[PDB]
RNA sequence: UUAAUUGCGAUAACGAACGAGACCUUAACCUACUAAAUAGUGGUGCUAGCAUUUGCUGGUUAUCCACUUCUUAGAGGGACUAUCGGUUUCAAGCCGAUGGAAGUUUGAGGCAAUAACAGGUCUGUGAUGCCCUUAGACGUUCUGGGCCGCACGCGCGCUACACUGACGGAGCCAGCGAGUCUAACCUUGGCCGAGAGGUCUUGGUAAUCUUGUGAAACUCCGUCGUGCUGGGGAUAGAGCAUUGUAAUUAUUGCUCUUCAACGAGGAAUUCCUAGUAAGCGCAAGUCAUCAGCUUGCGUUGAUUACGUCCCUGCCCUUUGUACACAC
């Protein structure tokens, strides 16, 4: 029943980690467009950056979106669980990172060039473009590439 | 709200509106099946009406923001006045043409 | 691989998500002269969202333009008071 | 003692027992009034027979029903049921036969099933198919 | 210290697997089925036969032997389980006898046809209401057949079937 | 002196004779008592292909075997406790008593 | 030696086999009779088990 | 007159309820609210993130006023639904316990719920008294 | 359908060979009489020669 | 005429037999019998809350008393197309209505003839003839693989392609069943853990305990909003657990991230007439662990016929045949 007219600091589209997130969506769905990010992660930013989860994206402060990349790349100095990381334990480092929108990527080859050059099966398969996780391969993923 | 008489009286005169008179069947006749126009029974008339008038409100509902009880009170009401942009109407008027030209 | 359809495109509308001055008066003079009125009727008859549509819905109805008729969820039902 | 009878509606698998006794006009369901049924359509179908035979018939006695089995709207209709069996049977005990044979002369004429439970029974699923009829499939090449 | 359903299958089992041995062993003496009674501070095997002298042996020797037998397989304790024999009555009536009387027939070299017509006289001698053999295999070639040998007159469908023919 | 006779068989006529005579031996002797009460018959089902092979069509078998059970509460002394669990011995039928 | 047949059969189907035939595959393991399913059928008249319907 | 728990309707009873616990702020909610998404069928959070336990609470509430005794298993098991699978069929699947454990706590702390014989915890007679009087409160609100 | 068996037949007409005066066109009499003084093993085999016995008794009224 | 060589009848046939039917099981009815703290119900005590003016909603095992309506069974009864009206040589029967729990042989099955297939199975069988092998064995056992291997083609299915919807809160209802002894089964409750799960105990050899299996679909409030979108959840990466001797070609489960085709499906083609189809989950089987499978169960519950021989076939009679391994 709130209505509110709004004024025309309005943007259709805002610009976060190098990604062209959208506006005119709510919040924290619109950050679920930065690879990385999906919705837990991104409501639970939402929920620890104090913004309201009910405003939409291209009306939101400079302030406020850089908290949240803030919490996001920096993810458990702001109580975040560190089992919500989609990198945790990594095989170098040890300790509890989280991949973002071309980490991901960099790290994904990171760790299949590993098993390649350590000639691991995974990677054998990964080389040959099979299925990886035991999956048959006699019926389905005909047309797979 | 819309039409302000009785909702099921708008519902019966819709299905005395969209119900088809007269309809086609599907006889041998020999290698090239031939239609041959017969009567329609009430009873039939009646089931017809309903699927017809349902079929519509369910395909014009199907993936748009209108719900499902809207449509059909919109396909109801156009039923029920006569006015070929109902899908039952326009079912109907196809089905007594055919039934026509294969008298 | 062989499709056996046709998918052909659509409109792709671009209802509105926030509300300016000219549509909240635009709204406020034109819910009067619409017999039934709904999420979807906004949603055609203003191009806004259905979340616009339900708060406006709500607005209308505090203070008194609409009346409801049957407010039950995924379907609202509102008339105009007269 | 008091005056009071026990009837009983049924329906696929839900049972509900009523209890009928002389009272100041009380209709619980489940330790709950009648009101509160929750298919609140099913509500109205389980009020239409005190609204037939009027309230006036409600004002002296009470009626708490106990629901098991089934599903919602069975549980509804083994509740009318019972409800209409255990009026009919306090007025067949304590009141004359005449009240009782226009009573369940104005049940029965609505519904049938208001009174006498449905026969209709579930047929066992028999083998090389999932329901009772419907096979699985023939393919033949 | 078992569920009763267990306990119930474990007699069954135990009947079907002593009547296979009882089966295996005492063909030769007209074995045509046993029946079990436990009872307080006893069980008892009462097996009905023909040859009931043959089944004892000398001073019930060979009963001595089956005892202790089923003790040992069994897992009874010594004097528990019991076994009592019993000239059986209409031995006509009973398809189990007649069939190991054939199958000895047959191994002694006797003709298919006397042996089935032989023993489906002495059936419907016996007060039989029907009775109906058939012997299937290889005879006289390589090429298989089944033939049939009946007299009366016998029902295969229904209740009755379980009622009265016996198989 | 509470005792409890179960009866657990299959054959229903012969547990049905055990319970009756049984019951007419108790109130022979006056004795207080629970009478029969008879549990619900528990039905074994197993389920199993009629071929030996693969093949043929799917067909399916049930073999059940129905299973009763009553039991009958009593009070009395050990002597006619004692000539009751010495006498009722059916065959295919399985007793049991229970004291306290 | 030791080692000769010394691989576990505390599971699978291996730790079972027909009570009557000695087989590993139909087990009816129900209410504890393990008998294969063809020996079932041909042993459940004696068994106890009848069919009814 | 004298009324119940069972004298009104369950929705807004626990709405009524929830609204008096936030108001109360007595409830000692854990602190991994919020985190959460109180089912492993589940897929999202709660949506009313600020609140829900009041929700939650209050829900229990009523069902041990209902029941007999119940515990963290059998809340889980009213709680649990369908999960989504992928690609196979559904399943039903039992709540968190932390969350219903918890709050059972929380309950106890405050004084609604107390532990039971025969297991569980039952409804005690301060929580008897609080509910019927929100329930009186919450159906002469439309007077 | 409804057809009833030459057995039912046969034991009805039986039944109205032998016990005419007996019997009368009442099915719940016929059958009170027909369990007395037949053995059938079946309740509903009884009561279906008493039905056929009933009908036969309401054909011998007619001529 | 019947569902039926089922019957009425006709009659070089008469009298019979098997099959069908009859039969048995199950589902429906019984406020009629027997009963029952291992199923309930009511009252009485003791006790909690609100109203207090009697009351309403509850709890209570040694508080008893009473009963069996609901629940379980056992013994029976009940329907036979009963009555009526039509129609039929006016017979067998058929149609409609009334009554009735039930009027499609009441529904669903089980059993189910003769003759055969050169159907399948020697990988169920210490059922087997013959042939092969029988000791660096084709026996048996151990280690490790494989039965999953993937350019492709088909058959059962499961998820879906979205608002009659997804998600989040609440509301909240089944039935069929299974379960540990010299073993370690079904697990309640308490606590820890986001979760999966772990730990301390407890009940149950079971109408008693798991379990009211508080199932899911569903309902009500909201969020979303026609956007391959908060649909859809494949393909992947990382981590945490459980089973096991052992999980690497991930056993499964859980968390996060990745977020593809799919926009309702061409020629074709399957199943189905009422509590049936379809939707929805649950139990059991296999099972140390692993359901997208099967066997059953219940939950929600439609539309359209009440016919025809056009296609696909089936039964009987007549007819033609150059067919007999038989179009
Ligand atoms: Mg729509
Ligand atoms: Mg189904
Ligand atoms: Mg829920
Ligand atoms: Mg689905
Ligand atoms: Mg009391
Ligand atoms: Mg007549
Ligand atoms: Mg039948
Ligand atoms: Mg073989
Ligand atoms: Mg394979
Ligand atoms: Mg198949
Ligand atoms: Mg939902
Ligand atoms: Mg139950
Ligand atoms: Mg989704
Ligand atoms: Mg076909
Ligand atoms: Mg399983
Ligand atoms: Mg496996
Ligand atoms: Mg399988
Ligand atoms: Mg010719
Ligand atoms: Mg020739
Ligand atoms: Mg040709
Ligand atoms: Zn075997």
């Amino acid at each position: 029943s709130l209505v509110v007219q709004e004024q025309g600091s309005f943007q259709h589209i805002l610009r976060l980690l190098n990604t062209n997130v959208d506006g005119n969506i709510k919040i924290v769905y619109a950050l679920t467009t930065i690879k990385g990010v999906g919705r837990r992660y991104s409501n639970l930013v939402c929920k620890k950056a104090d913004v309201d989860l009910h405003k939409r994206a291209g009306e939101l402060t400079q302030e406020e979106l850089e908290r949240i990349v803030q919490i996001m790349q920096n993810p458990t100095h702001y109580k975040i669980p560190a089992w919500f990381l989609n990198r945790q334990n990594d095989i170098t480092d040890g300790k509890d990172y989280h991949t973002l929108a071309n980490n991901v990527e960099s790290k994904l080859r990171d760790d299949l060039e590993r098993l390649k050059k350590i000639r691991a099966h995974r990677g054998i398969r990964h080389f040959w473009g099979l299925r990886v996780r035991g999956q048959h391969t006699k019926t389905t993923g005909r047309r797979r590439a | 709200v819309l039409t302000d008489q009785n909702p099921i009286q708008v519902v019966v005169d819709a299905i005395t509106n969209t119900g088809p008179r007269e309809d086609t069947t599907r006889v041998g006749g020999g290698g090239a099946a031939r239609r041959q126009a017969v009567d329609v029974s009430p009873l039939r008339r009646v089931n017809q009406a309903i699927a017809l008038l349902t079929i519509g409100a369910r395909e014009a509902a199907f993936r748009n923001i209108k719900t499902i009880a809207e449509t059909l009170a919109e396909e109801l009401i156009n039923a029920a006045k006569g006015s070929s942009t109902s899908y039952a109407i326009k079912k109907k008027d196809e089905l007594e043409r055919v039934a026509k030209s294969n008298r | 691989k062989k499709k056996w359809s046709k998918k052909s495109m659509k409109d792709r509308a671009q209802h509105a998500v926030i509300l300016d001055q000219e549509k909240y008066d635009r709204i406020l003079k034109e819910v009067p002269t619409y017999r039934y009125v709904s999420v979807s009727v906004l949603v055609d008859r203003l191009k806004i969202g259905g979340s616009l549509a339900r708060i406006a819905l709500r607005h209308l109805e505090k203070e008194g333009i609409i009346k409801p008729i049957s407010k039950h969820s995924k379907q609202a039902i509102y008339t105009r008071a007269t | 003692a008091v005056p009071s009878v026990q009837t009983f509606g049924k329906k696929k698998s839900a049972t509900a027992v009523a209890h009928v006794k002389a009272g100041k006009g009380l209709i619980k369901v489940n330790g709950s009034p009648i009101t509160l049924v929750e298919p609140e359509i099913l509500r109205f179908k389980v009020y239409e027979p005190l609204l037939l035979v009027g309230l006036d018939k409600f004002s002296n006695i009470d009626i708490r029903v106990r629901v098991t089995g089934g599903g919602h709207v069975s549980q509804v209709y083994a509740i009318r049921q019972a409800i209409a069996k255990g009026l009919v049977a306090y007025h067949q005990k304590y009141v004359d036969e005449q009240s009782k044979n226009e009573l369940k002369k104005a049940f029965t004429s609505y519904d049938r099933t208001l009174l006498i439970a449905d026969s209709r029974r579930p047929e066992p699923k028999k083998f090389g198919g999932k329901g009772a009829r419907s096979r699985f499939q023939k393919s033949y090449r | 210290l078992i569920s009763k359903k267990r306990k119930l299958v474990a007699d069954g089992v135990f009947y079907a697997e002593l009547n296979e041995f009882f089966t295996r062993e005492l063909a030769e003496e007209g074995y045509s089925g046993v029946e079990v009674r436990v009872t307080p501070t006893k069980t008892e095997v009462i097996i009905r036969a023909t040859r009931t002298q043959d089944v004892l042996g000398e001073n019930g020797r060979r009963i001595n032997e089956l005892t202790l037998l089923v003790q040992k397989r069994f897992k009874y304790a010594p004097g528990t389980i019991v076994l009592y024999a019993e000239r059986v009555q209409d031995r006509g009536l009973s398809a189990v006898a007649q069939a190991e009387s054939m199958k000895f027939k047959l191994l002694n070299g006797l003709a298919i046809r006397r042996a089935a017509y032989g023993v489906v006289r002495y059936v419907m001698e016996s007060g039989a209401k029907g009775c109906e053999v058939v012997v299937s295999g290889k005879l006289r070639a390589a090429r298989a057949k089944a033939m049939k040998f009946a007299d009366g007159f016998l029902i295969h469908s229904g209740q009755p079937v379980n009622d009265f023919i016996d198989t | 002196i509470k005792i409890r006779i179960t009866l657990t068989s299959t054959k229903v006529k012969q547990l049905e004779n055990v319970s009756s005579n049984i019951v007419k031996n108790a109130e022979q002797h006056n004795l207080v008592k629970k009478g029969p009460v008879r549990l619900p018959t528990k039905v074994l089902k197993i389920s199993t292909r009629k071929t030996p092979n693969g093949e043929g069509s799917k067909t399916w078998e049930t073999y059940e075997m129905r299973i009763h059970k009553r039991y009958i509460d009593l009070e009395a002394p050990v002597q006619i406790v004692k000539r009751i669990t010495q006498i009722t011995i059916e065959p295919g039928v399985d007793v049991e008593v229970v004291v306290a | 030696e030791n080692v000769w047949f010394s691989h576990p059969r505390r599971y699978g189907k291996g730790s079972r086999q027909c009570r009557v035939c000695s087989s590993h595959t139909g087990l009816i393991r129900k209410y504890g009779l393990n008998i294969c399913r063809q020996c079932f059928r041909e042993k459940a008249n004696d068994i106890g088990f009848n069919k009814f319907r | 007159p004298g009324v119940s728990v069972r004298d009104v309707a369950a929705q807004d009873f626990i709405n009524a309820y929830a609204s008096f616990l936030q108001r109360q702020g007595k409830l000692e909610v854990p602190g991994y609210v919020d985190i959460v998404k109180t089912s492993s069928g589940n897929e999202m959070p709660p949506q009313d993130a600020e609140g829900w336990f009041y929700k939650r609470a209050a829900s229990v509430a009523r069902h041990i006023y209902m029941r007999k005794q119940v515990g963290v298993g059998k809340l889980n098991k009213l709680y649990g639904g369908a999960k989504s699978r992928g690609v196979r069929p559904y399943k039903h699947i039992d709540a968190s316990g932390s969350i219903n454990r918890k709050v059972l706590q929380a309950l106890e702390k405050i004084g609604i719920v107390e532990i039971s014989p025969k297991g569980g915890r039952r409804i005690s007679e301060n929580g008897q008294r609080d509910l019927d009087r929100i329930a009186a409160q919450t159906l002469e609100e439309d007077e | 359908g409804r057809v009833r068996t030459k057995t039912v037949k046969r034991a009805s007409k039986a039944l109205i060979e032998r016990y005419y005066p007996k019997l009368t066109l009442d099915f719940q009499t016929n059958k009170r009489l027909c369990d007395e003084i037949a053995t059938i093993q079946s309740k509903r085999l009884r009561n279906k020669i008493a039905g056929y016995t009933t009908h036969l008794m309401k054909r011998i009224q007619k001529g």
